[PDB]
């Protein structure tokens, strides 16, 4: 679980198998993820 | 089904490379021997899947 | 988290073919510093 408001919760979590993301949203808050190995240029 | 585009040097020992080789520390990338006046092992084949 | 039964119809197979070992979410905030509304 993890609440935003002043809250600003957004934690880099490794990616071992699939993943599951269930989200409580109103106004379209999210708007996309982010997944990559290092999140650099010597990757993809 | 997956493509590998990573020029890290490879590490064999425990001294770190830093972006070179040398000690234990090798080029994984080689390039090829196309030629045409050589045999089948130099022959280039396009290759399509 | 609400209880229930809810139905998960896939919407895209993208063949992306990469190694993947990492992820992190990401969030639009609101300008008025910078101010965020209620969300989980």
């Amino acid at each position: 679980w993890f609440h935003v408001i002043k809250r600003f919760d957004n934690p880099v979590l490794p990616f071992n198998d699939g993943v599951y993301f269930a989200s409580i949203e109103k106004s379209n808050i999210i708007r996309g993820w982010i997944f990559g190995t290092t999140l650099d240029s010597k990757t993809q | 089904f997956e493509r590998d585009i990573s020029t890290e040097i490879y590490q064999a020992g425990n001294k770190p490379c830093n972006g070179v080789a040398g000690f234990n520390c090798y080029f994984p990338l080689r390039s090829y021997s196309f030629r045409p006046t050589y045999g089948v092992g130099h022959q280039p084949y396009r290759v399509v899947v | 988290l609400p209880q229930g039964f809810s139905a998960l119809e896939p919407l895209v197979d993208l063949p992306i073919g990469i190694n993947i070992t990492r992820f992190q979410t990401l969030l639009a905030l609101h300008r008025s510093g910078w101010t965020a509304g209620a969300a989980a």
